[PDB]
C-alpha cells in the first residue's frame, strides 16, 4: 500500500513492484505474486530474476508445463542457465517424452542418480 | 525569506496580523512555484537540489497551514499582485521608504506568469524527505 | 497499529502488531486501578507529564480494553493460529470484529464449503445494520467491501 | 615487539601506513596463521586497520617492481601472487569483487605463460558463490545500474576463463 504509493509517486512500476512480488513469493499468495512478477517483467524486460520469479510461481502453482516453458525461454536467453536442465529433468520425472530429457540430463551430468533412475523408469514405461 | 520576515514583523509587533499573511502567502507561493533546477549532466547541482527541497517543503507546509481553507489562493493571486500595486504593497512594508519602486526593486520582476497550485500530499512528503538533507537529525526541525 | 497494518510486509506487520500488543498488555494492569485510585505518583515530570487530558474517564476503559482485545486477536491472526484468532474475535461487538470475522471466513472458504457462507451473509447483514448508523470506523469503507 | 594488535592500532591512527600495517599482519599470519578454532578471528585485522585498494596496491608494487634486484626468472612470484588472490578470495567468500578482479588479472598473467595448474588454482580456489553473492540487483533494469563496468567485466572474465579451462 504505502510502498505502492511511494512508487507511483516516482511512477516506476518497477523493482518496487518486484520487491512486492518477492514478498508475496516469500509469503503464500500465488496469484498476487504471479501478477506482480508479470507486471515487473513487463517493465524490466528479461533477467534471471524475471524468469526465476515466474518459474517459482508456476512450480508452486503445479503447472510444471508452464514452468518448463518459462525455463526454456530462460535457457534460450542464456545469461546463466544451469538450473534449467534440473527443472527439465524434474518435469520429466513428474511426467518417450521423458526419454529425450533424461538422455539430455545424463549427457549433461553423468553422475546423476535421480536422472538415471528417471531414464530407467522411462525405458520401463524391455 | 521576505514572507518569513513579514511574519516576523507581525509577531514582533504583537502577533501575526490579518494583513501580514496574504503578502507572506504570495512570497511563499512564488517561492514554491519556481521550477526546481535540474541539470542531470564542478558546479555542484546537489546543493541547489537540496536547498530546493527545503525551500519547497517550507513553502508548502507554511502556505498550507496559513490557509488550510480553500478559496484563498485565487483571490490572493488576483488581488495582492497587479501591474504595480501588489509589488508596491509588499515592498513598502519590507523597506519603508528606503528604495525606489521603479528602480533597484522588485518592479522589474514580473509575477503574472504564475498560477494556482495547492501542494500535493505525496510531493510534500517528498519535499520533507529532501529537506532532511541539510537538517540531519536537528531535533527542533 | 495503523502503521503496521498499513504495510504488507509480513516481518514488519508481525513486529508492529506484537509491540502494539506489548504496549496494550502493559496498559492493561495500569487501567484496572481506576476505581477512585491514584494512578501512578509522580511529583517530577520524567519526560511527558500533562494533566486534565491524560486522565481517562471510567467510561472509556471498556472501549480501550476491547481495542486491546482486537489487537490480540489480530496478532494471533497475523501468525497463523487461525481458530483461536477467531475465538478472540468472537468477544467484542464493534464493527472491526465483525469485519475481521467476515474476511477470515472469505479466506478460509474461498471455494471450500457452502454452509459456512451463511456466516458471511449474517456478518454482512449486521454490518448493514451498523452502516445504517453511518459508522466509518472500518479501514476500507463499506462502499467497496459490502 | 609482537604487540601487533596495538602497534597496528597506532599505525591505523597514522593515516598513510594503514596499508603497510595490514600488510605486515597478513604476511606474518596467513603463511601459518596457527588458525585454530580460537581467538575470535584476530579482531578482523585490528578492525580493518586494510582496504583492497591499498592492499592490492602494495601487492602489485612488490610482485613486479623489485627496484634493486628483480629475478630474471619470476621465482614463484606469480604463483605466490595467485595464492594471495585465491586466499583473499576465500576470505572474501567468507572483498568479493576486488578478489574476483585481481584473480582475473592474475589469471591473465598466468595465461600469458600458459600455466595450466596455476590458472586452474586461480579460478578454482575462488568461491562458487562469488557472482551470485556479488549480484546486488537481479532485475536487469536495476542490474544494469548496480552492475559495474568493472564488476560485470570481471564476471565475464571469469566466465571466459572457465570456458577456456
Amino acid at each position: 500500500e504505502n510502498a505502492q504509493n511511494s512508487a507511483s509517486s516516482p511512477r516506476e512500476k518497477s523493482m518496487k513492484g518486484f520487491l512486492f512480488a518477492r514478498l508475496y513469493y516469500e509469503a503464500k499468495e500465488y496469484e498476487l505474486a504471479k501478477r506482480s512478477v508479470s507486471s515487473y517483467i513487463s517493465v524490466q524486460e528479461r533477467d534471471p530474476k524475471a524468469h526465476r520469479f515466474l518459474g517459482q510461481l508456476f512450480e508452486i502453482e503445479g503447472n510444471v508445463e508452464k514452468a518448463v516453458g518459462c525455463y526454456k525461454r530462460s535457457l534460450e536467453l542464456n545469461p546463466t542457465q544451469k538450473d534449467l536442465t534440473l527443472r527439465i529433468a524434474e518435469l520429466i520425472c513428474t511426467l518417450g517424452r521423458a526419454e529425450y530429457w533424461v538422455e539430455r540430463a545424463s549427457k549433461l551430468f553423468p553422475g546423476s542418480p535421480e536422472i538415471y533412475r528417471l531414464k530407467e523408469q522411462l525405458l520401463s514405461s524391455g | 525569506h521576505a514572507g518569513t520576515l513579514l511574519l516576523k514583523m507581525a509577531q514582533s509587533c504583537e502577533v501575526q496580523w490579518k494583513a501580514l499573511i496574504e503578502p507572506a502567502a504570495l512570497c511563499y507561493l512564488l517561492a514554491y512555484q519556481v521550477p526546481k533546477p535540474k541539470s542531470k549532466p564542478d558546479n555542484g547541482q546537489g546543493f541547489l537540489e537540496e536547498l530546493a527541497f527545503d525551500r519547497q517543503s517550507k513553502s508548502g507546509h507554511l502556505l498550507l497551514t496559513l490557509s488550510h481553507g480553500k478559496q484563498n489562493f485565487i483571490s490572493e493571486i488576483i488581488e495582492t499582485f497587479a501591474n504595480q500595486c501588489g509589488q508596491s504593497i509588499l515592498l513598502k512594508f519590507l523597506f519603508e521608504d528606503n528604495l525606489s519602486m521603479q528602480d533597484s526593486f522588485m518592479g522589474s520582476d514580473d509575477i503574472s506568469y504564475v498560477e494556482n497550485r495547492v501542494p500535493d500530499l505525496s510531493e510534500l512528503s517528498q519535499h520533507d524527505n529532501g529537506s532532511l538533507r541539510i537538517h540531519n537529525g536537528d531535533l527542533q526541525h | 497499529h495503523k502503521t503496521g497494518y498499513s504495510l504488507n510486509s509480513f516481518y514488519d506487520q508481525k513486529e508492529y502488531m506484537g509491540r502494539c500488543v506489548h504496549y496494550w498488555k502493559k496498559l492493561l494492569p495500569l487501567l484496572d486501578l481506576v476505581k477512585q485510585k491514584k494512578s501512578i505518583p509522580e511529583p517530577v515530570d520524567p519526560l511527558f507529564k500533562h494533566f486534565h487530558n491524560k486522565d481517562i474517564k471510567v467510561s472509556e476503559v471498556k472501549d480501550l480494553e476491547d481495542e486491546a482485545c482486537i489487537a490480540f486477536a489480530t496478532l494471533d491472526l497475523v501468525d497463523g493460529k487461525t481458530e483461536d484468532a477467531i475465538i478472540a474475535f468472537e468477544s467484542v461487538k464493534n464493527v472491526v470484529a465483525y469485519w475481521n470475522l467476515a474476511l477470515i471466513y472469505q479466506r478460509k472458504a474461498e471455494e471450500i464449503e457452502n454452509d459456512c457462507l451463511p456466516a458471511e451473509e449474517q456478518e454482512e447483514f449486521q454490518e448493514c445494520l451498523l452502516k445504517c448508523k453511518g459508522f466509518l470506523k472500518m479501514i476500507c469503507d463499506e462502499y467497496s467491501a459490502y | 615487539e609482537k604487540q601487533i594488535e596495538l602497534i597496528a592500532f597506532y599505525v591505523s591512527h597514522l593515516p598513510q601506513e594503514l596499508a603497510i600495517s595490514q600488510y605486515a599482519v597478513f604476511l606474518e599470519n596467513i603463511t601459518d596463521p596457527d588458525q585454530r578454532q580460537r581467538c575470535l578471528e584476530l579482531a578482523k585485522e585490528a578492525g580493518l586497520d586494510t582496504k583492497t585498494v591499498v592492499e592490492n596496491t602494495r601487492k602489485k608494487d612488490a610482485g613486479e617492481f623489485a627496484h634493486h634486484d628483480f629475478a630474471p626468472a619470476l621465482d614463484s612470484g606469480t604463483s605466490e601472487e595467485d595464492r594471495a588472490k585465491i586466499d583473499v578470495i576465500d576470505w572474501l567468500v567468507f572483498q568479493r569483487a576486488e578478489a574476483l578482479k585481481q584473480s582475473n588479472a592474475i589469471m591473465r598473467k598466468f595465461l600469458a605463460s600458459k600455466k595450466h595448474e596455476a590458472a586452474k588454482e586461480v579460478f578454482a580456489k575462488i568461491p562458487q558463490d562469488s557472482i551470485a553473492e556479488i549480484y546486488s540487483q537481479w532485475e536487469e533494469q536495476a542490474m544494469d545500474s548496480a552492475l559495474p563496468a568493472e564488476d560485470d567485466n570481471a564476471i565475464r572474465e571469469h566466465l571466459c576463463i572457465r570456458a577456456y579451462l
